[PDB]
């Protein structure tokens, strides 16, 4: 909807890789349920502790429900949880991601909040007052006046709160601090999607034999998907650490008009604080022309031009 | 389409329990036509080994089909179909009462005057105790209102298609429920088959587990429950109807609690939507009885003369 | 749309959480519906009720394709227990008791009615620029803000003589809560069930030959990592169903106090409604304060009279 | 498009019928495609044990496929695609009069008019027997209005086109009926297949079971069944609709109710659209009786005259 | 959209069979997807050239696999590539047919022709001026003059270029080629979709049997499928032949009023010229009302009354 | 919707192409996931590093199911070649890359507000009536069609400094060009290797019995004719990504000149635009020359001072 001006480049591009990994969930996931499996065939040389490797086909005996049995007990315990839980924990990433970087527009407050401000910027940057203030009837003095009146009471209810900062702070921190793990474990943990397993789980009583040399079909396919997801999370993680950058070299906290005040026709816009200068930063962020414009209803002499307009037209 | 006003709560309740129903039918069809097989051994003849019954793949294949189509009795293999058509019979039953064309029209505009007699002023004026406009199109409602009273109070399509539809509902709920507690205990996971193909095969007995059994008799005892809470809220929806007669609308209330009296007792289908009307919200029938006083009406006359002159 | 003011933080929370629950739920019936099975070996040494364990080659146990079909179809149904062939649906069965409990009050016309018309009313008085105007006219504004004035007094008089609102939403707390501690307790007690390897003695020796088999059971695990994690959801929707529970039982939600408001703004006069109305003002105060603030104004009888005198002002 | 106002209740019936036998022709064809299939063994020679066949399981499902081409009946393998065939063309019968952009052009315009010539509250007050300024503004709704009529009181392409697409539904349906009730008994659980492949397997004839048989079955009489209810409702509506030729609707009940009784007698098309509507609702009839009325266009001019006096 | 009045009957027509085309060729892919497979038993008499004919069961001494291969490899080499690739050419065949149909819909000149051409239409057919000239305010009466400017705007613009009549006369040549091309091979190659083929692909290395005898499960399906897709080609060609003898029977480039202006009064509307006179040869094939009303924009006459008309409500 | 205006046909060919091969990426993928197998059997007679080839009676392998069933998966994964393999992956990536240099300058706010402004812009001048009476009134209409004068004058001076929208532009039809040729060259060297019959060498005879095998790859023809459809539509767009990178480097697009509209038009003193205006208007001329005609006039200074003189004769 509107607030597609409240994200900047780096929110889309973080809601965009979001999308990839969780389409990468989906389709791990969709591979785990209909074609994730093991083929074991068992090992007659037992030699030493692995298969021992040492024209007609070797007979093993088995039946074919004997054989599932054998790759249901491998394929349940020698094989390593990340290759059997890969898309999982993947799609549960993504969902704590999403949460993450979607949670202030669900939180009552800040989602009221975010939504007063849209509407406000909405209001003042259709204003044709503040068109001709850049640069008249009775009626839009009036509109002007109200709006300014709204302008107002926004400016001293928000400036009190410093809630949306914060949550956006502890949102990124938090989204950084799950990268870091995920950067950690998923790569320690990558080397153990084999395409060939030696499994050993003791069913010498219902099949007779003791090892056996399994296959992972989607073992590769696996793999490929972690790596593009490696890519994808550090990617993540490094514009996640340029918003931490962004957000720690400067304080946002306070937001000053000396540029724009300087540019436009009014030097008295005064500096604002808490949660409406990181709005306004985020609103530079999307774009300055909506900032500029929107500086016309913070200053008293827009008011007292208006009023005088107001008072002219009148008479 | 904002057919909620003339739905009351037992209306949802009987809504949402038929889409309970249907998605309860879809899912077991959908495990009909996904994985309902039967499995079947033949009872052979009187350190522990296997018994050899010297059958192909395919024999067998072919003994579980026969058996599938005769030994599996039909309640075992048809009741998801069967209870599909159920849900289907009760959703356009439901849905029947303002699918009829002329049905359909009446109810439209009642929802359309109620809709403005609801957001008028002039109702708010008359209770509370203008300008030229509002008189107009106050005079305009007040003749669109008359002209629908002189419109459905001849007929009584809607009452009589409105019962019609809860007999139905009720007869169904009864005969559901007596042609099914028959069939409970009735689906059991064992069979026993004698199709009488030894020349194909070699056995005459089999003995055969439907897969989907006991999953299905969950569906059923789940199935039964809900058709219950809807044949309750059917005979309380029924002990409603019979309990006041909706033949007509006393205006007693209305007249007393408002300050003008001149209100005519409202008869047929158009007191039958006032009456679901009240058991939705009361706010609405208020409205519709401060706009058919013949005082409002002389008020309303002297406001605009006054306008005028 | 507009119900979302009639949602607090806590509500959200539980709706989120109910969301991922049904999907999981969602997920464990596909799972049990399509990729759940059961793969049964005989044990030819047998030593107690269970099945004893004990170049190489393979055993033959002389059984054909269907017959190994036969017992695991029968180990199946027989011998698995209850929890793990039934957890999914029991989990669906959860989670739309949740969401029913969750908008019951939504859906039942004697609370959504008055729900919907107070929110309708609080959001053309927040609209208003009437309550912008006394907070710091043409004649129309003076005219709307006067059928404002009494459709809020009419809404006033007729809404708070009854708290069928707060008994309801105390309702569904209450069985919220109750169904959280009966899931908490059943579900944790039979969370061990979810077994992979289960000995079966279902007595089919007159067709395969065998006594006691031992069967695996593919999606022991995944039904078992998905028992945890909503067992885990479970205790999350609890822990905030009780903190909702203790807000509600905190203080006596059907008595609104405008002092922080009267004393806040010029109009000391703001009458203290109860019932359904108190209860409103308060999940409102716990969405947003300004809605409250503003809508304040229209209850206080200054106010009214200023309103009255700029429309005298505005007739003549 | 608001097209449910032309659509009468026999109509919509009509179509909602169509749109079960679509969905049940959908699911048969979902089946065909999911699990259609038969299992044949062969009839050998002459303490019960097995029967040793010597085939190999591609053998066998050799002869199962060669059997489902041969000694299984056509009906019995591609009766849902006819069926769906079946539904799309009544379909196409029951949609083919504003596809055609000639007939939609027309009907969009007669809907356009038909909008106007009842919303306006000149006809509740041409009903009953407002400024001079909506006389002005009717007036050129009226001769717009009788544009029309003279525009198409000459031309019969909606009627013909309306008569021979429900001529087309009903021989469409004798055929269906005809067909389905030919082909009913000799669809049959077991078939008894000689395909002449003994050089490849040894055996000769081969007994086989159709795996979605009994299911087609119970399909195909659902089919039925619904083609009757189908062809009823048609026939009925051609019994008594259509057996009185719709092209004149010259107001008759309407002018002898009306005090403008002298109505022009519009005919063809638009009169045959007016029959449509007459057939939907009869208070938009009324409504475009007491205001289309020549009597009432020159008393609507009249009174704007007296108006601006 | 608005588009819908410059697709006459045949163009309708066109799409439909284009629609249901695509639905068949969506069946026979899932079809081929799903189904499609042979079944081979080897053939052990070879006296003849192809399989001879020559109780107990027969015992080819085959494993499964061996089945299988055997089936894949007389899949691939001796079926006719017809059968195999039916559902796929029919995609791409109505691909091309949906493109050539829509071309001119987005390209981006015809495109904009199109639409100026439709929202003038659209102008002229609600504008009271001509309901009050085929049987008034001023703010009407300018807006009928503004509208009257910028008909002459669209006709000295439009009438030089020839871009739409020459895309329309391509697009029709290249259906009508297409359908030419579909109606001879898809017919002279339809008699290969054969239920039993007679395969000998020379695996006898790795089966033991030169010759087999599959049976194309899915050929019979196939062939009713080929043979609805060829009577609608049929019809497909009739209705582009159609077209292209109704561009080239007589002159679109040019369109005549005499019909309109012998109608009306004014009868000085001149004939209009190259993508102006197509459109509305277009307009006439879909409804004669829309350019009986337009013609009253084309008219001098009628800009004379309209004038005449304003100056008496003037004054 | 209102974007359409800015895509050239070019941009509307590549758009289409890439939805055709993006679907071709989603068929294979598809096929990949499902049916993509290797029917695997072995040889007997084996003489060198591939497989040799040497009433009738069937080979007996003595290979059991499971045993056939891991050759072929063996066999599968080591040695076929990966481009058979993950063909319809690839295809999906170098869509999906396409797309992104596709719609990178639409989704990056930096040009999305530039186009966005000036679409709108546009749109609001090519229904100004102004236009239309000054190529051959009312005071509302003149003060909206100074406003609108003056919001030119300001987009103009604001978006005429930088030139974000054609260095964006240009970069992403470089990235294109150089991405078609890549995938034309490796796509076109590894297309030799979609074989249908592989011979394998995997080395399982400690395990099944037998050195060499040969196996049937099903979908290998199907692969093959999906790769060259993917040749042939990734060489059309390279063409015309060709032709649009030619178009591009033949004449300036930061430097617009209104010679021709100034010498139909009377008005012969408009300024020539460059930087992001002039790109855009060069992308409208590609489009349809009327939009950039008949924005000509709110650049002209004599259309502004019959305005001018136009409000002042309505303004006493
Ligand atoms: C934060 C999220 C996850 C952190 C995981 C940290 C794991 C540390 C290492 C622990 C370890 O070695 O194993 C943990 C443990 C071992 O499991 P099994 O292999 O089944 O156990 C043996 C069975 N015979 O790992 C796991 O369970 C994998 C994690 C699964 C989490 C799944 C969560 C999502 C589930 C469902 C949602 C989608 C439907
Ligand atoms: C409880 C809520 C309601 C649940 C309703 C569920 C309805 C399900 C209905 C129909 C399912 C029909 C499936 C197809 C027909 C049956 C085919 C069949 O028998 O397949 C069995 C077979 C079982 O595995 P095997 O091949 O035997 O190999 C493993 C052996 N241990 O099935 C398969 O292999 C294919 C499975 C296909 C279904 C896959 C479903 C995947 C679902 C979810 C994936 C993850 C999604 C994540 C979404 C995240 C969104 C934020
Ligand atoms: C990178 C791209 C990724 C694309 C998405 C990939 C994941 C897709 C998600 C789920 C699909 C999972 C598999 C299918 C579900 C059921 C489980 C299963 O195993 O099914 C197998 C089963 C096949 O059984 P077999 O016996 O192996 O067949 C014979 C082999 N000789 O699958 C199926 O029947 C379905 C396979 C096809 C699905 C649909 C494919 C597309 C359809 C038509 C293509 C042609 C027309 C295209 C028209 C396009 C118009 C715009």
């Amino acid at each position: 909807p509107a607030y597609r001006i409240l994200k900047p480049w780096w929110d889309v591009f973080t809601d965009y890789i979001s999308i990839v990994m969780l389409m990468i969930a989906v389709f791990g996931g969709t591979l785990q349920v209909t074609q994730d499996k093991m083929i074991c065939l068992p090992c007659k040389w037992v030699t030493k502790d692995s298969c021992n490797d040492s024209p007609t086909g070797i007979k093993y005996d088995l039946d074919r429900h004997q054989y599932n049995y054998v790759d249901a007990v491998c394929y349940e315990n020698r094989l390593h949880w990340f290759a059997k839980y890969f898309p999982y924990l993947v799609l549960l990433h993504t969902l704590i991601f999403l949460a993450c970087s979607n949670f202030w527009f669900k939180f009552p407050r800040t989602s009221s909040k975010l939504e007063h401000f849209v509407s406000i910027l909405l209001k003042c940057f259709d204003s044709p007052w503040t068109t001709r203030a850049l640069s008249l009837d009775k009626k839009e003095g009036e509109q002007a006046k109200a709006l300014f009146e709204k302008v107002k009471k926004f400016r001293t209810h928000v400036e009190e709160g410093d809630i949306v900062y914060r949550l956006y702070m502890r949102q990124t921190i938090i989204k950084v601090i799950k990268f870091a793990l995920i950067i950690c474990y998923t790569v320690y943990y990558v080397h153990n999607i084999k395409f060939d397993v030696d499994c050993t789980v003791d069913i010498e009583s219902l099949t007779g034999y003791r090892t056996y040399r399994c296959a992972h079909p989607l073992a590769t396919l696996f793999k490929i998907l972690a790596s593009f997801y490696i890519s994808l999370v550090i990617f993540y993680g490094l514009i996640c650490m340029y918003t931490l950058w962004w957000m720690l070299r400067r304080s946002l906290k306070k937001y000053s008009f000396e540029s724009i005040r300087e540019e436009s026709s009014y030097s008295d816009i005064p500096d604002v604080k808490n949660d409406f200068a990181f709005m306004l930063h985020l609103i530079d962020q999307y774009d300055p022309l909506y900032s500029k414009r929107f500086a016309v209803f913070l200053s008293e002499v827009s008011e007292n031009k208006l009023r005088q307009l107001n008072l002219n037209n009148e008479w | 389409p904002t057919y909620r006003i003339l739905k009351p709560w037992w209306d949802v309740f009987m809504d949402y329990l038929a889409v309970v129903m249907l998605m309860v039918a879809i899912f077991a069809g959908t495990m009909q036509l996904t994985k309902d097989q039967v499995v079947c051994l033949p009872v052979l003849p009187s350190d522990p080994t296997g018994r050899k019954t010297n059958l192909d793949f395919q024999q067998y294949v072919f003994i579980n089909q026969m058996c599938y189509h005769l030994a599996l009795p039909w309640y075992s293999k048809y009741f998801p179909y069967l209870a599909l058509i159920h849900t289907i019979i009760l959703m356009v039953s439901s849905n029947f009462w303002f699918k009829y064309p002329k049905t359909c029209s009446k109810v439209e505009h009642f929802v359309s005057i109620l809709g403005k007699c609801f957001e008028s002023p002039w109702t708010t004026k008359a209770l509370s105790e203008l300008d030229k406009k509002d008189g107009e199109q106050a005079k305009a409602l007040f003749e669109k209102v008359r002209k629908f009273r002189a419109h459905v109070e001849d007929s009584d399509l809607i009452y009589k298609l409105y019962v019609v539809q809860t007999l139905i509902k009720t007869a169904k709920f009864i005969f559901i429920l007596c042609y099914t507690a028959n069939f409970v205990n009735a689906i059991s996971f064992e069979h026993v088959c004698k199709p009488k193909v030894e020349h194909l095969t070699g056995y005459e007995v089999f003995e055969c587990t439907h897969n989907m059994a006991y999953m299905l008799k969950k569906l059923l005892i789940s199935y039964i429950s809900i058709i219950c809470v809807y044949g309750f809220i059917c005979l309380y929806t029924l002990f409603w109807l019979f309990r006041i007669p909706l033949k007509e609308y006393s205006f007693e209330k209305v007249r007393e609690e408002s300050s003008f009296s001149d209100i005519p007792d409202v008869k047929n289908d158009f007191a039958f939507l006032l009456h679901m009307v009240d058991q939705y919200d009361q706010l609405y029938s208020k409205r519709f009885g401060v706009f058919l006083s013949e005082v409002s009406e002389n008020k309303l006359r002297e406001i605009s003369l006054n306008h005028e002159w």
